[PDB]
């Protein structure tokens, strides 16, 4: 379906983007156990204690 | 003999007279009675003038059209052909194409065209089924107040 | 010689050996071929189906029916256990056919890809196991095959198995499935089967679940409500109506 | 892509991939270490 | 529901198809002539034709071609039926027994399709490999012969050109090849194709298309020595062979189009051509070493209008005519001192299209006597019928009659007659109107290539000679005619409704009712009445004149001033063409609404639509059988019987009997040719068939229906064609099984079958009672 | 608040839009698919959702 | 016209000649109702009309306001001028009225004892002619733009349904199995039609702007792929590659199922051969459509030359199918026209528009 | 015949305006102007295109814009100008291969990737070479239309000229005007291609009503 493939490419795009940038405006954070999000390659090297 | 017709309708329309000048009105009557393709030429003049953006000009054009309608038979077929667009430009049924200013001229046009449609339905309505359909369509779909 | 509707002739002596039910099955199968749709042989185990398929194929080639004149390069996906049985039966019943094995045992002793190419260019009946299809899916699915007979295809009941997606690549419409039990755990197997033979008939998979899997399955529970039982009965009747033409299921 | 058309990555890659070396050098993408379609 | 019985008073006589060949035996030169449903087998003797068999097809014979497959001793016969019943037949004579066996049979009708303008065309490849049929536009049905079918399986090869004029199978072709002329907006063209049975599709022709004469209307397949084919135009003639392009323009053919052809020589060096006018021509192909050199056209002479002709041998040519009497002629080597090499050898009587007919008890006997407007343009003649077998007389007119009526008081026939003039105007031949004892010209004040002229011919009803011929105005068509006395004065008049015909209007808008009185050998113009339209029909109605203007039926009154005065009008009619009367009831035959039972109310003095049928049938006749049983014959060769039903529902007439007569009923008329059944109405037809329809009783109808079922179960049709299907009511958009009718011919055939067959039929009373009953039924005719 | 509403007749979501002619104190709502058009006065407090809800009552009230 | 009668009586010309010549002459002289008037019952525009196949008497009609009205066309009165009453109605108070505009309504062919109807409420109800009660329903997941039952199948009774989803449903009326879908399109499906000649050949067109002739027995998607330019190369099954440059919202097989007429929102119509989908380059000029939903039109039958009655703005435009001539324009409506039907018995046309009118065009003289 | 009509219309092309860099271009609509039978016009144009005398190119400015160009003008101008301005830069050879292989073979309007990759052995690099030559432009991913280099100038001038002519007809009385009056009138500077050229285009596309009057053919705007 056009809308199903729309959603699945949306999901593949989402996974790549949250792989290099998790904290996006409006979009949900990639989730993980213990109630916390993940940490992307941009958080590894953002600021103090980066 | 086309220049004089255009001239005459030009004075009748552009003057913005509240009432038609009867002498050149009679000249137009006689000269149009001369020929039928010339009657169509006068019809085209009237249609062109009606589109132009001024309520008084449209009032003058509509009054001329009513005169010819009541007076001529072929003119009746010719106008009821495009009765759709004619009603659109005179009644302003499509809100996307309102009536230009002034407001007084627009209201006078509205009243006069309502009455003219009523009279035409009374007179030629059976003779032109499309006129009866248009009357009914105005009366219900657009809900035009014929008692106003 | 037995004469079918349009032009399908099978040799009379070969027709004679067949039983009543088998020749009925041959007629049904050729009708399926006329419509250009797939099908499943639902005959219970041992009622005799390899004979049916061999008879139909031999008659088709013999009939010279009209890309392909008569029989084109087919393929028979079979479990490894019965491959030499297949070769023996083909040789016994119709020895004209060239049957070449695509297996490590095999009879080629060269590059397999050469064997597939040669069979494709020779209108031969290539037999193979599911493993080669899963592995050689690139090479198998390029030769414009004619038939894709699946022996004991119920292996394919897993819709997303690599073998399933591998075998669902052949572009021909003539797909045959041989299994006396073409449903073993639940309706999803049935769905995948009719996905392989006739992709459209049952809807897309989630639609199929919602439309039949729930009203049918859930209505069979011990605690089923009578109204729910009637609902399941209705849907089961409807589904049997739907799938009737494409299963030929005779019991013992 | 509004004038509201959802533009796709493949469209983009094809468009960029045709850009010549000179126009991208003009844009500032140095053509040898940055080619706009590797984005 | 109603009960009726039709029967053949006289079999059809016109010929619509004739082919010569060796069918009875390999050596026999057989001449087969296809009368509409009678296939007459003759043997071409040294003199005349020797009859050998006549048989009854259950189908209007549309196609008839003789062909000899490979290995076949004598030619096989392939015949197609208008209802698309296909049959291949073989002649098997078992000594005295002549057994026309059905080799292969079947039906070839497509479920939906626009039946082609030029009618069914059936052709066979010269090598006898397949049969090509063109039934519907855009498709080309192909029936292989090599694949021996007992069912005549076929298949369709789509044809990118949709308006084909003609098609033929070219000679000298390794693969089957078709040439056809087709019409497109660009003009008329010619193209060729190659049939490929294995592919079931065409291929590129041996040679590409070409632009032809505008009216190229025939294609003639030349045999192998010359190859190619010959196109005959209205004006020019051409020959193509892919590269050879021979063209001629002999002016002699320009006057009339060439309608028919036949090859003379086995090599095809000689061809015959006949026009509508009946002039017979010769086309002669000049060879050169072989190839074609030159085309030549020469007038051999004139004959009856030849719908189809075939050279037999020895200069003997059979002229099959649908319009006039079929002819047998001798082609002389030398002209007959009039430019004519043809001399008539034999004439077979053909009641031509019976455009109108009237019964008279001439000689004041107890026996009826029919006088018919037979014939056509040049073959126009009157036949007179009596029992003596059916006696036939003849009275040539050399011009087409249109209506006839009898004035016993005047002892003459009012016979509308019409002739054609080419130019003011010039008559082509001396006809009855021009040869009259006396004549006059209408001079009316109401109104003020080749053209038609109408005349009213007053004919002695003793000597059959033209007592008078009052010619009508220029461009006036005398449509309907009636002999009667109106109002209260005793003068019986001849009333002629006419119309003003001009090429510029499709529908005549101007016509006049003219009342004449024939007295003292002279036709006096008693009165006139202008009307605003043609008068398609008038009829007396209780001392009044009921006339039929274009779409308005009105009642006219013969005033004491001897003038017509309208009383009332009725307008709910498309075109009120046919009118009949019984008491206060009228039966109006609309052009497509099929009936309108109009009952005249005298206490008011107007009309009332008592009822109407809403099935849109296209009428060709109408007649009232009883007070509440109405007969009507539609144009598609069917009979339907409408009966008053039993609210507004009472207004709906009901079609109770449906029947496919297979002929075009031109006219009904009450009467009987002879001195259990009730009423009697005779009808003529286009093919010269004369028939009789009568009522029955219920128990008799049931019995006869059962007998017909038994006969169908017993009697074996020619092409294995089921009788019920043959008589099934049929229309382009409808098909119903026959009811309420008892086929006369089948029952009357009860006699000519052997006793075991009666006992089989009468397996459930005795056979002798049925023999008596069928004899009684035979009595009425 | 939002401005596009399901057409009450052709049931196509977000297919109706509004034009508030504040000059004439009249707002128009028109279904692009079925071309249905509803006219009604508006005041300086009115909003599209207020206009739309006049239409539904007009539909139901006439549908009585 | 008298010449035709002479030729017919004399047997010169087959009666076929007169019949088809007169039918054409009637179709040419068509014009607005002199002697009919259709009773007014619809509060909204009329979306569809369907004159019955057999006897051509009764005429369903599906309003934009959810009501269905069943008409009678035969002049039961004794006057020359009359009106077409309404026999019954699925009014708004009936317990089974559609909640929204009725988009398609079709008699059951082979028997008037039934009629099918569809609506934008995602339902396809199967009524009874006589008892007038919805003896079934098929509920769908998206709005139903059009449906069509096969006009010739004596064997199968499938009902193609083109909805806003890209899947062509094939419901059956014999035991109801609405599972079947034809995979391949890409967007909404605005029209579907069954061939009149071949039982199983279904031609659907979608807003993604291509028409695709399926065979519903096969398992190989579609057969033919209609392409404006009919170039050499071939393609797989999608809605792509532009039968028209815009939405295709119209289909009609010509009278005997050979060709295939398609109007589309790019203001063009095209006549395609339906054996090989070969655009036959007839053109028809500029025919104005901008309807966002299905567009119904018809072709004449039993006339010497074949016409097509295609809505054109608020006017019906008559073209000759094979030649492209614009024969005339019928100008009698005030809003856009949406469906026209043809009465092959008497060569009459009925037209329904958004202005809540059903006009009758009858031949003059 | 359409062949004549395209010939005369090609004569009207002011080659000097485009410094003979662009081959003369004729719009299909103008072919409809001189040949009223629209269907015959299309059939005969298809006939010519099959024969290989002309090429049809999607000009893109309107979906119904198909430009008609003689094949030899196309080859001459492309070889001359492209190879001259591009002597040395690589795509000259690729364009030579294209003109040698594809254009004589298939006259099709669009080119799809599979055809060039397989039937013609063109690579992605060579396809990009063409695209930069101006000879191809992107229809879709992996799809491209044939094109004339430099067509943008002609397209811009044609668009402005068409709208200007339509405006001039609009501003005449009735929105009407006689054809002779228009042709004799002094052309606006915006109308760079000549008035007869644009008038044929307007008439052919039914943008202007052609009314045959006693004084000649009048132009009237159809009522919108
Ligand atoms: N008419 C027959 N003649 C000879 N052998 C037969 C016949 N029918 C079935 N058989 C044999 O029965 C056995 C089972 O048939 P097979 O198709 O191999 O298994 P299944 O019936 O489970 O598919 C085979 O060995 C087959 O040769
Ligand atoms: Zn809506």
């Amino acid at each position: 379906a056009a809308h199903v493939i729309a959603e699945d490419v949306k999901l593949l795009q989402f996974h790549v983007a949250t792989m290099v940038d998790n904290e996006l405006p409006g979009l949900p954070r990639a989730m993980q156990k213990s109630g916390r999000p993940l940490k992307s390659l941009k958080q590894r090297l953002k600021g103090k204690e980066g | 003999m086309d220049q004089k017709l255009s001239k005459l309708v030009e004075e009748l329309t552009t003057s913005g007279e509240p009432r038609l000048n009867p002498e050149k009105m009679k000249e137009l009557k006689k000269i149009c009675k001369s020929s039928e393709e010339q009657l169509s030429r006068a019809y085209r003049l009237l249609i062109a003038q009606l589109t132009q953006e001024h309520a008084e000009i449209r009032l003058s054009a509509f009054q001329i059209v009513e005169e010819l309608f009541v007076r001529s038979h072929q003119f009746r077929m010719l106008v009821v052909s495009n009765f759709q667009e004619f009603l659109e430009l005179t009644l302003g049924t499509d809100p996307a194409q309102p009536l230009p200013p002034p407001r007084e001229a627009a209201q006078r046009l509205r009243q006069a065209t309502t009455r003219a449609v009523e009279g035409w339905n009374e007179k030629f309505g059976e003779a032109y089924k499309k006129l009866a359909l248009g009357y009914h369509f105005l009366r219900h779909n657009k809900k035009v107040d014929f008692q106003d | 010689d037995a004469e079918f509707d349009e032009g399908f002739k099978v040799p009379g002596f070969l027709f004679k050996k067949l039983f009543k039910y088998q020749q009925t099955g041959v007629r049904w199968l050729w009708e399926l071929h006329c419509q250009q749709a797939g099908g499943i042989l639902g005959d219970e185990m041992g009622l005799g189906k390899t004979i049916q398929i061999i008879a139909f194929l031999a008659g088709l080639s013999y009939s010279k029916i009209r890309r392909f004149e008569g029989l084109g390069p087919t393929v028979i996906v079979c479990p490894t256990t019965v491959m030499h049985q297949w070769v023996k039966e083909f040789h016994t019943w119709w020895p004209p056919f060239r049957v070449a094995i695509l297996h490590e045992t095999g009879s080629y002793t060269h590059k397999k890809e050469k064997l597939i190419r040669d069979v494709a260019h020779c209108h031969g009946i290539l037999i193979t196991s599911y493993s080669y299809i899963r592995l050689m899916q690139d090479d198998i699915s390029r030769y414009d095959w004619h038939y894709v007979i699946l022996d004991e295809g119920h292996k394919i009941r897993n819709p997303n198995a690599a073998v399933t997606l591998a075998c669902k690549q052949f572009r021909t419409p003539h797909r045959i499935i041989l299994s006396g039990s073409p449903m073993q755990n639940n309706l999803r197997e049935l769905w995948s089967l009719f996905d392989f033979i006739f992709p459209g008939k049952l809807g897309t998979l989630p639609v199929f679940m919602e439309q039949f899997s729930v009203p049918i399955t859930m209505g069979g529970y011990s605690n089923a409500s009578p109204v729910q039982v009637k609902t399941a009965y209705k849907c089961a009747c409807v589904l049997r109506d739907t799938i009737n033409p494409y299963l030929l299921r005779r019991m013992k | 892509a509004e004038w509201k058309i959802l533009l796709s990555p493949e469209r983009v890659h094809e468009i960029f991939k045709r850009i010549s070396d000179e126009e991208c050098f003009v844009l500032g993408m140095e053509p040898r270490y940055a080619r706009p379609e590797w984005m | 529901m109603s009960y009726n019985y039709v029967v053949t008073a006289q079999k059809p006589t016109a010929v619509n198809g004739c082919v010569t060949g060796h069918f009875t035996s390999a050596e026999d030169l057989n001449l087969l002539i296809a009368k509409n449903t009678r296939l007459e087998i003759y043997v071409v003797t040294a003199e005349g034709l020797r009859p050998v068999k006549e048989v009854g097809m259950y189908g209007k014979i549309a196609v008839m071609e003789l062909f000899r497959p490979k290995g076949e001793s004598k030619d096989l016969l392939f015949i197609l039926t208008a209802k698309y019943n296909a049959c291949i037949l073989e002649y098997k004579q078992s000594g005295e027994s002549i057994d026309i066996i059905t080799r292969a049979h079947g039906n070839v009708q497509d479920r939906i399709g626009r039946p082609s303008e030029t009618g069914i065309i059936g052709i066979i490849d010269p090598e006898c490999r397949m049969i090509g049929l063109r039934l519907y536009d855009g498709l080309f049905k192909v029936i292989p012969l090599d694949r021996d079918n007992k069912e005549l399986k076929a298949f369709n090869i789509r044809l990118e050109e949709l308006h084909v004029i003609d098609v033929k199978f070219l000679y000298g072709c390794q693969a089957p090849t078709i040439c056809f002329v087709y019409q497109d907006p660009q003009g008329r063209h010619v193209k060729t194709y190659e049939v490929s049975l294995r592919e079931k599709e065409f291929n590129k022709g041996p040679w590409k298309q070409e632009n032809v004469e505008a009216e190229a209307s025939m294609v003639i397949a030349v045999p192998e020595p010359f190859g190619g084919a010959i196109i005959i135009g209205q004006e020019s003639i051409t020959y193509h062979n892919g590269d050879k392009y021979l063209a001629i323009a002999p002016p002699i053919i320009k006057q009339s189009t060439i309608v028919c052809h036949n090859r003379v020589d086995p090599n095809g060096s000689r061809y015959l051509l006949g026009d509508m006018e009946g002039r017979l021509f010769m086309l002669l192909l000049e060879k050169e070493e072989v190839t074609l050199k030159d085309l030549r056209v020469e007038l051999l002479g004139e004959t009856s209008i030849a719908e189809c002709l075939t050279y037999l041998d020895n200069g003997v040519v059979f002229v099959g005519s649908r319009l006039g009497d079929s002819q047998l002629v001798k082609l002389n080597v030398d002209s007959n001192e009039q430019g004519s090499y043809v001399v008539a050898m034999e004439t077979f009587t053909n009641l031509g299209p019976i455009v109108d007919m009237c019964v008279v008890d001439l000689e004041r006997q107890g026996q009826g006597q029919l006088v018919t407007c037979s014939g056509a343009f040049k073959e126009g003649s009157l036949r007179i019928i009596r029992n003596g077998k059916l006696h036939i007389r003849t009275v040539p007119l050399y011009e087409s009659p249109r209506k006839i009526c009898y004035q016993e008081v005047s002892q003459c026939f009012g016979v509308l007659s019409s002739r054609i003039e080419v130019q003011g105007t010039t008559a082509l031949r001396p006809s009855a109107s021009t040869q009259a004892l006396s004549s006059s010209v209408s001079s009316s004040k109401l109104f003020s290539e080749e053209v038609e002229v109408h005349n009213l011919l007053i004919i002695d009803q003793h000597t059959f000679e033209v007592l008078h011929a009052h010619q009508f105005l220029q461009n006036e068509y005398a449509l309907s005619l009636v002999s009667c006395k109106l109002g209260k004065d005793p003068n019986t008049y001849f009333i002629v409704g006419t119309a003003m015909v001009y090429p510029e209007e499709a529908e005549p808008k101007q016509g006049r009712i003219v009342v004449f009185q024939y007295s003292d050998g002279k036709l006096q113009t008693v009165a006139e009445k202008e009307v605003k339209g043609a008068v398609y029909s008038m009829v007396e109605f209780n001392g009044k004149l009921l006339a039929s203007i274009n779409s308005t039926v009105r009642l006219y009154e013969w005033t004491t001033e001897k003038e017509l005065r309208t009383e009332c009008n009725h307008y709910n009619n498309i075109m009120a063409l046919y009118l009949k009367t019984k008491g206060d009831f009228i039966l109006v035959g609309d052009l497509m609404r099929s009936v309108l039972l109009l009952a005249y109310k005298p206490m008011e003095g107007n009309f009332e639509e008592i009822a109407r049928d809403f099935n849109p049938n296209w009428m060709s006749a109408v007649e009232i059988l009883d007070d509440d049983n109405f007969l009507g014959a539609e144009n598609a060769f069917n009979l339907f019987v409408c009966q008053k039903d039993s609210d507004e529902e009472r207004q709906h007439l009901q079609e109770v009997g449906l029947f496919h007569l297979g002929e075009f009923v031109n006219v009904f008329c009450h009467g009987s040719l002879v001195m259990p059944t009730q009423g009697s109405v005779l009808f003529g037809t286009v093919n010269g068939m004369i028939g009789l329809v009568t009522s029955l009783s219920e128990s008799w109808y049931n019995l006869l229906l059962d007998m017909q079922n038994r006969l169908n179960k017993v009697i074996k049709s020619v092409g294995k064609i089921e009788h019920s299907f043959w008589r099934s009511f049929h229309t382009e958009r409808k098909t119903e099984p026959a009811t309420g009718f008892i086929d006369g011919d089948l029952i009357e055939s009860f006699l000519d079958i052997s006793r075991p067959k009666m006992q089989e039929v009468v397996a459930n009373a005795t056979a002798d009672d049925l023999i008596k009953v069928v004899e009684e039924l035979t009595r009425i005719h | 608040l939002e401005t596009q509403f399901t057409c009450p007749f052709c049931n196509h979501e977000k297919s109706c839009d509004v034009k508030m002619d504040r000059a004439r104190n009249t707002g128009v709502i028109s279904c692009t698919v079925c071309l249905e058009e509803f006219q009604t006065p508006i005041t300086y407090l009115s909003e599209p959702v207020d206009v739309y809800s006049d239409w539904i009552d007009a539909c139901e009230a006439a549908n009585q | 016209m008298l010449g035709f009668l002479s030729a017919r009586q004399t047997g010169l010309e087959d009666p076929l000649r007169l019949r088809r010549a007169e039918s054409t002459r009637r179709v040419l002289g068509l014009e607005l109702n002199k002697d009919r008037d259709v009773e007014r019952i619809h509060g909204g525009g009329i979306n569809t009309l369907d004159i019955e196949p057999v006897e051509g008497r009764y005429m369903l009609s599906g309003g934009s306001d959810g009501v269905i009205v069943l008409y009678d066309l035969e002049n039961s009165s004794r006057q020359s001028y009359y009106t077409c009453k309404a026999v019954c109605s699925i009014g708004r108070d009936h317990p089974d009225v559609h909640r929204y505009s009725v988009e398609t309504v079709q008699w059951y062919p082979h028997d008037t004892g039934m009629f099918t109807s569809s609506s934008f409420d995602k339902t396809l109800k199967v009524w009874d002619t006589n008892t007038l009660q919805t003896a079934d329903v098929f509920n769908f997941e998206e709005t139903v733009y059009s449906h069509h039952m096969s006009p010739v199948s004596t064997k199968h009774c499938l009902v193609a349904v083109g909805t806003r989803g890209p899947k062509v449903q094939l419901c059956d009326l014999k035991s109801g199995s609405c599972s079947h879908i034809l995979q391949g399109h890409r967007q909404e499906i605005l029209a579907v039609s069954w061939s009149p000649r071949y039982d199983y050949i279904l031609a659907t067109a979608s807003a993604d702007s291509r028409v695709k002739l399926w065979d519903v027995r096969r398992a190989s998607g579609c057969l033919i792929t209609l392409d404006q330019h009919n170039g050499k190369k071939s393609q797989a099954v999608e809605s792509a590659n532009t039968a028209h440059n815009g939405k295709v919202n119209g289909l009609c097989f010509t009278s005997d199922g050979l060709h295939l007429l398609t109007v589309g929102t790019d203001n063009r119509m095209r006549l395609w051969n339906s054996s090989n989908g070969e655009n036959t380059l007839v053109n028809y000029g500029k025919v104005c459509n901008n309807s966002k939903k299905g567009l119904k039109f018809t072709v004449s039958c039993g006339c010497s030359s074949e016409f097509v009655f295609v809505p054109y703005g608020s006017t019906i435009a008559v073209y000759t199918v094979y030649s492209g001539e614009q024969i005339t324009m019928l100008k009698g409506h005030y809003k856009t026209v949406d469906c026209c039907v043809f009465q092959s018995n008497f060569q009459e046309l009925y037209s329904g528009s958004r202005d809540c009118n059903i006009l009758a065009w009858v031949p003059s003289l | 015949s359409a062949r004549a009509a395209v010939s005369e219309l090609m004569q009207l092309f002011p080659r000097g305006l485009f410094e003979d860099a662009l081959p003369p271009i004729v719009l299909r609509s103008q072919v409809y102007s001189l040949v009223p039978d629209r269907t015959v016009a299309d059939r005969q144009l298809k006939e010519l295109q099959e024969q290989g005398e002309i090429r049809i190119v999607q000009l893109g400015f309107d979906l119904d814009a198909h430009g008609i160009i003689f094949t030899e003008d196309y080859r001459t101008r492309v070889c001359d100008c492209v190879l001259k301005a591009c002597d040395g830069r690589p795509y000259a050879g690729a364009v030579q291969k294209f003109l040698a292989s594809v254009l004589p073979a298939c006259g099709d309007l669009s080119f799809q990737q599979d055809q060039m990759t397989q039937t013609f052995g063109f690579r992605d690099s060579e396809i990009t070479h063409l695209v930069n030559a101006g000879v191809l432009t992107v229809r879709d991913a992996g799809s491209w239309w044939l094109a004339v280099p430099g067509a943008g100038r002609f397209i811009k001038y044609f668009v402005k000229g068409r709208q200007a002519v339509l405006s001039m007809v609009r501003k005449a009385k009735y929105r009407e005007l006689l054809l002779s009056e228009l042709l004799g009138r002094r052309a606006p500077v915006v109308v760079r291609l000549g008035l007869t050229y644009h008038v044929h285009d307007l008439i052919g596309a039914q943008l202007v009503d052609c009314i045959s009057t006693t004084s000649g053919t009048l132009l009237r705007l159809p009522e919108t």
